[PDB]
């Protein structure tokens, strides 16, 4: 289970903590959800976790020759259903912004969702790093 | 950009080999690049020489560079010689592929850049050094120049043989020819290898490599906690080898072996494939010596992965071998031995390491006849399963009453519990490589640790329960034996080191344990 | 299962969140369906999980030497269906699209089909980056 | 728990004492609250300390093969709780704070919250490090 | 069963989606049917493949070495048979189309038959990259 | 069985398709029928391919000492009938063809035998690329 | 046991003796108390260290299976135990002393709290070193 909580205007990780953070201002159009994705593309973890729990219920019908054929069979099952929920865990609801800058400019700026509400249209105060952007509220 | 200079027909796709997005600022690499597209090209028009070099006019007030490219084109310049010195063993053969310009071309210096190099991977050399026709203008060479026995002692210690000898000589030029002579000697509890060996890496000029082996392997069975046999065999094997791939390579050839057993401790186990042979001695009394001749077909197969040959964290190794007599020697058998190795490494921060190794025989004489029991698997011990004594796993032999002995009132088969091997051999085992913590996290990534669950099944494929009923059948399918524990592992000057500590948890009555071993020398 | 799934306008990687990126404009023409293959040709991990299932399948028929060619035989038609099955499952819906930029120019850009539909004659927001490039509506 | 204790404004690493530390003054704006998160992504040593407990809760059901469902079913359980507890047992308070320092500027800087109580609108004495920045109050 | 379905111009692979590349347009001549190899040279797959399932099919004639005479004749008949129908597997339809830009040139460039027809006199547009062109029709 | 079924104007590899490749025309002097070569000179595979067989076949003449010279000697030749049958079975028909083209010059340039039976005097387009060129009718 | 006892005053390390520091001067103000944390970010020696031992406290109850249930459970709940004291026994007190160089300046320095006591408007002679410095009062 990724841990993608920390995308939010409202969850900042330990590596930018007690760092200094420029600040521009600007204005705000267009606001439209969009989901995120996060990790990896193969999804490794997820894999094992599905072919192991799927292999050992694959004992438990038949015996003799019709077991081994179906411990197989449930155990590739398994791990295709590992990758097929490990990767549905991962889905986070969220917005993308495109802001006015008051120097006189656009962007757009992906976040994950949180508890403030945007408008198209609000003083929404950036703060800036090496390449990495949050937009407050207000 | 700018053109001042003839470049024999690229002046117009300047912007499409060489070009960048206008208002990019000052680069010494994205418009480095736009004279270095040019500059590696232009061997491909027969051109000796093509020099690419522009100076800007570095303009600051509004800030624009205007960059002035002078390439002016080398000339049509050829491969007449390529000439080494000094050295009478490498060829110019292979340091011609090596290089990437053929004898009789175009020649220029700037595309034969892409040769010089990789000609020193060869191994031998100390430098790899790097013409017009000498008092001619027109014709030229490429040339080339090179500037070219150590014993070596083995001691260590440890707990499968502890004390442990190598001694050796190696020199890996034969006159100025290139074959490969090696000698080793080693000597522990059980065996006492004195070997000689020969190679030519080049029996074909395209890579076929022949070997012969002069070996002699004067071992002991007691002091290896095995039952009781006594051998001295002698006997010499070659093989020749070819690559396909460079991940890969092959082996066939001839070898002969020449056993002498003797000294057996009388048991049934054993006392089966006497018979079918043709040997029976008495069944109690142990002055007997059997003698075998075996001529026997080799052959074998490889793969190598791996990134970083000291401590390697990636890749997947691979290993195969069989083996097989001709129908016309003493005892007739076959013989399949596979291995696998693979380090999977989860991330490129290079911490998290998994690693399993699995290996997999399986023996058998063909026409009814058996297959030498020296030759069988041994399962169980320090560097295949840890936590059980080495050899301890394999189905346990049953002594006769001899002189188990009449003194006592021995009549009947005494059942035993003594390790002796078997036929078909199946070992995996994952391990989960973690960090090395508690010393100074600036050197805190040497010192490696696992923690592994091993498995290990060798049974006789022939032993018989139809005649034993109170044995068990010897010969069941997951008689597995698991094993866990912890190891470290690490580099001192004082050699090859490791201390260990593996609890057997799973196993049936008979097989031996042992949690703790080490290893500093060599194993 | 390989996941390109984040080859939409919907859906983004966790590696270009909280992001500066540029906003151009343009004009839209030229719409046509195209699929879209992802993942690597050799496909090696299903070959494995048709082969052993193959393979097992091929333990269920007859007995003594016409048990062994039968489990092998299914084992390789196993594998080979197995690489077969498995870059199907890869194929995803998706759009060519010819936009203008104001600036006056042209490119295309291929994009996994998500749920809005586009159509001959809008405007659309590059979102762009060090060559990657999200067309939104609007 | 890996030891994100050190972002507040009344714990210092070891690392940065007796060193050299800059002192700018500033007036301040807008302080809100945040939480701060700390460690790692994938949280691997939860899941192994879920893992084993998942494991050894499995075996205390059932006998012969549907024990040896439950005890790895557990095992599964118990990993993916583990990566659940642990990333949550790091979910701390923290402060966001705008301040305009005498220069003539505006910057943000993100801190543990302590005991002391900011204001809107106060005197904060900034230290200032290689890109280090903290608040005290006064 | 190596996938060689991305040569049309109907299929992309995934490391040419979301991405900037030019357009040129073009007129088209001379388009001819041309078959398409591809992929391995040796089939070191095939080979194996073939080699064991005609092993196992020469045991089960015969008996002793008129056996072992067959179960050696059947392994290398298999593994010729092997690369023989695995390089069979590779030919693909495909077409040549020669096209005259409108900048003033001639070029020619082959492609993997698709659904459409192209046709001799039409207007195509140069889907440009990095030395790679896909040739849409209308 | 080496795959030199590439070397026709009539097939294409894959690593040259979806990539521009200039147009040069010319016409035709002089066709003339030549064989070609392909593969290697050690023939590695069709030794070991013919030796097992000749070897085995050893197997079932004689007995004792007389057999296991006989399958040395039945060794050996199926050794040499190996690489004498590997390597007669490369061979391929084709063309050598001189060309003059409208720029003033004139080129050679061989190929296997297709369908399409050449004349001396015919205008064939030249489709060129870094130093691989196929001659095609019209 | 980490070591942060060089934080005082009254206390150098072996390799900042023997060396030349620079000696500059200051008065002194706004001295406040502070807390240091000296160590690592994992606490990965008492976490073992508290894992066995917590371990073997497991054995000791119960009988069979769930006495194998215990001898887990004591050890993470031993474990996790095992760093949440360790890193209680490496805050020390400490201060933090904003001092005014008669270059005129001001900088901040912390220190761990030794036996002399600080107070605000006195001398001291600050030594300084390549990046490092220590504030003996007099
Ligand atoms: C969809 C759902 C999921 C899938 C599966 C679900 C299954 C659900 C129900 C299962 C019920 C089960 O009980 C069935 C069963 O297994 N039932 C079987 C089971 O009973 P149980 O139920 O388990 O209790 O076991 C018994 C064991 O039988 C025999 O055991 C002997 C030794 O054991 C014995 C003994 O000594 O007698 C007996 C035993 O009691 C015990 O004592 C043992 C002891 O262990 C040691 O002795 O000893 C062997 O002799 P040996 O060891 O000394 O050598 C013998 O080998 C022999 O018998 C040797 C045979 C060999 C035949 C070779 C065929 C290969 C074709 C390729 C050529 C093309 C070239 C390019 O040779 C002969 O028999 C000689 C006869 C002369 C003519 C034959 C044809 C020649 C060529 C034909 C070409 C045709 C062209 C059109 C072997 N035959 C055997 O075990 C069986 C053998 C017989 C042939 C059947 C016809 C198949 C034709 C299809 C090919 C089409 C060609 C175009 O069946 C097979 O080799 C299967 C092989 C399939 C391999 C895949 C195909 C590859 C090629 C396909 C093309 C892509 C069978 O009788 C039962 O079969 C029977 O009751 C008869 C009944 O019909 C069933 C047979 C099943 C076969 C179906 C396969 C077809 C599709 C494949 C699917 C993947
Ligand atoms: C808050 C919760 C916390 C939990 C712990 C706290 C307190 C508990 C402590 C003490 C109490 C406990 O000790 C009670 C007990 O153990 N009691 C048991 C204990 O006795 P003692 O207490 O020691 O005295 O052990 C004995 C063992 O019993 C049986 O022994 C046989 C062999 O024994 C014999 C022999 O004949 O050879 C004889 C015997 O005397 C002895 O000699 C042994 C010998 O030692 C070696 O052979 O051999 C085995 O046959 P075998 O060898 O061939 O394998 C057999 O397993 C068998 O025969 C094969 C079994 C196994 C099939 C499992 C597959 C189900 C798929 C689920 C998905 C749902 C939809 C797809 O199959 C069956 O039995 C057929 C049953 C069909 C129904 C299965 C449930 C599915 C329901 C949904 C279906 C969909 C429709 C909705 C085995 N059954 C068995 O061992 C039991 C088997 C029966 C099924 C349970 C029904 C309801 C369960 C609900 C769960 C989910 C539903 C939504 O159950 C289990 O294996 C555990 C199942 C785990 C499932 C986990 C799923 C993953 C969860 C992940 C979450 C994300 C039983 O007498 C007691 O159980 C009985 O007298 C009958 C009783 O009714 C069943 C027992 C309860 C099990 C459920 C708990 C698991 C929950 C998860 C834990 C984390
Ligand atoms: C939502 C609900 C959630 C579920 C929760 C519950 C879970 C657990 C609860 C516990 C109950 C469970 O324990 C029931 C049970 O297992 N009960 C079983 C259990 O009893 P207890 O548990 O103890 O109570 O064990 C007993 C022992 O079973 C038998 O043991 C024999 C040996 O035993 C003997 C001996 O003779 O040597 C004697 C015996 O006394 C004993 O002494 C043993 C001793 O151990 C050693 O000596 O030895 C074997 O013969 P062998 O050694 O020589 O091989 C035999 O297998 C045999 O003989 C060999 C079989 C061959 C079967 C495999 C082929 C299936 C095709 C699938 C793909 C399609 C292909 C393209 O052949 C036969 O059985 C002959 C049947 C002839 C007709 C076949 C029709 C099928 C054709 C379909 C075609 C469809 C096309 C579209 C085997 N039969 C057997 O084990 C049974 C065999 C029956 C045949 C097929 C019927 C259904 C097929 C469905 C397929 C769908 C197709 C679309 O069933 C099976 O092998 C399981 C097969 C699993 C397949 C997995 C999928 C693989 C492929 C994936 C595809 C995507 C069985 O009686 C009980 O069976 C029976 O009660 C059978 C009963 O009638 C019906 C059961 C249906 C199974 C459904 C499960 C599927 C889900 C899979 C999950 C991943
Ligand atoms: C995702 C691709 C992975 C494909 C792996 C397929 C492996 C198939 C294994 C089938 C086991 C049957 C063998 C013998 C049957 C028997 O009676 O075996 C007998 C013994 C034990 O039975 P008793 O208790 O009756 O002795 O062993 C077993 O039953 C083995 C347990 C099988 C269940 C584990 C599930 C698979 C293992 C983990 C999956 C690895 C995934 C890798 C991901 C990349
Ligand atoms: C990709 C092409 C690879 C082609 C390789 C085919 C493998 C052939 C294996 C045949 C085994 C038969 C010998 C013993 C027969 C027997 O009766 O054996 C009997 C015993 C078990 O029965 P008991 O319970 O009676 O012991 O063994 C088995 O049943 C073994 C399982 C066979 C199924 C394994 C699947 C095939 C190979 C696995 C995949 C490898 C692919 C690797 C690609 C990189
Ligand atoms: C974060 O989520 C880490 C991964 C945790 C593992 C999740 C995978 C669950 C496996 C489910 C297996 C279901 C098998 C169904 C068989 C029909
Ligand atoms: C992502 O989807 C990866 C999955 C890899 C394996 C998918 C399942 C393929 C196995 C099918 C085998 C069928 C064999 C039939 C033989 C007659
Ligand atoms: C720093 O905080 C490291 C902590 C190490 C992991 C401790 C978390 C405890 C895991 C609890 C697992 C729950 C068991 C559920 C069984 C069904
Ligand atoms: C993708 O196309 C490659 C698949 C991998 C090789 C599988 C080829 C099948 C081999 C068939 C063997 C036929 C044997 C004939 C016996 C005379
Ligand atoms: C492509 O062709 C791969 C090479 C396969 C080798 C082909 C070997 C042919 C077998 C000829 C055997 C002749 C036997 C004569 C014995 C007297
Ligand atoms: C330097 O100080 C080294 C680290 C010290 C480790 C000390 C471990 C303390 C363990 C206390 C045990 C409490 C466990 C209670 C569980 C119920």
């Amino acid at each position: 289970c990724v841990n993608n909580d920390t995308l939010s205007g409202d969850v900042y990780t330990a590596s930018e903590a007690k760092q200094v953070q420029n600040v521009s201002y600007g204005t705000i159009v267009n606001v439209r959800p969009v989901q995120i994705q996060g990790g990896d593309d193969s999804n490794v973890i997820g894999a094992i976790g599905g072919a192991v729990l799927g292999g050992f219920l694959g004992n438990t019908v038949g015996g003799g020759t019709g077991r081994s054929l179906a411990t197989a069979a449930g155990a590739v099952a398994g791990g295709v259903a590992g990758q097929g929920v490990q990767s549905a865990m991962n889905k986070t609801q969220g917005v993308e912004l495109e802001i006015r800058k008051d120097d006189g400019n656009t962007i757009m700026v992906v976040q994950k969702q949180g508890n403030t509400r945007f408008s198209p249209g609000q003083r929404v105060v950036l703060a800036s790093n090496g390449s990495q952007v949050t937009v407050s509220p207000r | 950009v700018e053109v001042s200079g003839n470049l024999a027909g690229h002046s117009a796709e300047i912007e499409q080999l060489t070009k960048i997005e206008p208002g990019e600022l000052y680069n010494g690499t994205k418009v480095t690049k736009m004279e270095d597209d040019i500059k590696k090209l232009l061997g491909r028009y027969g051109y000796a020489y093509p020099r690419v070099q522009s100076m800007p006019e570095i303009n600051d007030a509004d800030k624009t560079v205007k960059l002035r490219v002078n390439v002016d084109a080398g000339n049509r310049f050829y491969v007449r010689k390529i000439r080494f010195e000094g050295n009478d063993t490498s060829k110019d053969a292979v340091l011609r592929r090596e290089m990437r310009q053929m004898e009789g071309a175009w020649l220029g210096s700037d595309l034969v850049d892409q040769g010089k190099e990789r000609l020193n991977r060869l191994g031998f050399f100390e430098t790899v050094d790097t013409q017009r026709v000498p008092g001619s203008p027109d014709q030229v060479d490429v040339v080339y120049k090179v500037k070219e026995g150590s014993f070596n002692f083995g001691i260590g210690y440890g707990t499968e043989s502890g004390v442990s000898f190598q001694a050796g000589v190696q020199q890996d030029n034969w006159l100025g020819t290139g074959y490969a002579v090696g000698i080793n000697g080693t000597k522990n509890d059980y065996q006492t290898y004195a070997e000689l060996s020969v190679t030519n890496p080049y029996f074909t000029v395209d890579g076929v490599s022949l070997g012969g082996r002069l070996f002699y392997n004067d071992f002991q069975a007691d002091d290896a906690d095995l039952s009781d046999y006594t051998n001295k065999s002698y006997g010499t094997d070659v093989t020749l080898g070819f690559p396909i791939n460079e991940y890969n390579s092959l082996r066939a050839g001839l070898g002969y072996v020449h056993n002498s057993l003797s000294n057996m401790q009388p048991q049934v186990a054993m006392w089966r494939y006497l018979y079918s042979m043709g040997e029976h001695p008495s069944t109690s009394d142990q002055d007997n010596s059997f003698k075998t001749d075996d001529f026997t077909f080799n052959y074998g197969w490889t793969y190598n992965k791996l990134d970083r040959g000291y401590f390697p964290t990636d890749g997947s190794r691979v290993n195969l071998t069989g083996k097989v007599t001709i129908p016309g020697s003493d005892n007739e058998y076959y013989k399949v031995t596979l291995d696998t190795a693979t380090y999977v490494p989860i991330d490129d921060d290079h911490k998290w390491v998994v690693l399993g190794r699995t290996r997999w025989g399986y023996g058998d004489g063909l026409g009814g006849k058996e297959m030498p029991f020296y030759e069988n698997f041994y399962a169980g011990g320090s560097s295949t399963v840890r936590g059980f004594q080495s050899n301890t796993i394999g189905p346990k032999a049953v002594y006769f009453p001899h002189q188990c002995a009449t003194q006592d009132g021995a009549k009947d088969l005494c059942k035993s519990d003594d390790a002796v091997g078997g036929n078909a051999m199946a070992v995996a085992s994952l391990e989960f490589i973690t960090p090395t913590p508690f010393i100074s996290d600036k050197y805190a990534n040497s010192v490696r640790t696992s923690f592994f669950w091993d498995m290990g099944t060798v049974w006789d494929t022939n032993w018989d329960s139809s005649q034993y009923s109170g044995y068990p059948d010897y010969s069941d399918p997951s008689n597995i034996r698991m094993s866990a524990g912890i190891a470290l592992q690490w580099m001192s000057p004082l050699g090859p080191l490791v201390f260990s500590y593996a609890q057997p948890f799973k196993k049936y009555d008979g097989d031996k344990a042992e949690q703790f071993q080490f290893n500093i020398g060599k194993t």
